């Protein structure tokens, strides 16, 4: 589940920073791309990128 | 430069040593220590506290 | 799978946790702490649990 995705990434990836921020601009870009795409209300462009970057990517 | 240095602390209509260039930017309270690696952010609240069950862990109240 | 008969309050809790950390996520344990304070809580009402002077013993 994300839960588990959000450890799962961070448990076996670059620092815990490294990745955060490559999540991070990762997202910004889902925000910026895809602006206001699907609403996004609920999966904000963050959770999304994790997601995307700890299963999808992953 | 530096109230209260050397000579007699001035002391005018503040009925106290007045607040020299030096001092201002000191002491706990010289711009540096306090507003400058503690400055005073709004974006907060505060509140009382209460235990908060029912509402599980990693939430708050609100 | 371990089951553990044992009285569990403080420290039996304590390296618990920690032993779910190691052997699982946090994540889980967290959500493992919780579950269990909610015993915890629980049970404690439903027992009922009061003090006074009298309660107070002396030896």
């Amino acid at each position: 589940q994300i839960m588990h995705r959000a450890e799962d990434l961070i448990s076996a990836a670059s620092n815990r920073y490294r990745i955060t921020v490559q999540v991070a601009n990762r997202a910004k870009r889902r925000r910026y791309e895809e602006f206001e795409s699907a609403e996004d209300a609920m999966m904000k462009p963050v959770l999304r990128a994790i997601i995307e970057m700890s299963d999808e990517l992953t | 430069i530096d109230n209260g240095r050397r000579g007699r602390t001035v002391v005018g209509a503040n009925n106290r040593p007045l607040k020299s260039l030096s001092d201002i930017i000191e002491g706990k309270q010289g711009r540096f220590r306090q507003n400058l690696l503690g400055k005073r952010v709004d974006y907060s609240g505060r509140s009382v506290i209460v235990v908060g069950p029912k509402l599980k862990i990693h939430q708050c109240g609100l | 799978m371990i089951f553990r008969n044992r009285v569990v309050d403080k420290g039996q809790l304590r390296n618990l946790i920690s032993w779910a950390f190691t052997h699982y996520g946090t994540a889980r344990t967290a959500v493992m702490a919780d579950k269990l304070k909610d015993l915890g809580f629980r049970y404690a009402t439903r027992a009922g649990v009061s003090i006074s002077v009298d309660d107070l013993m002396v030896p």
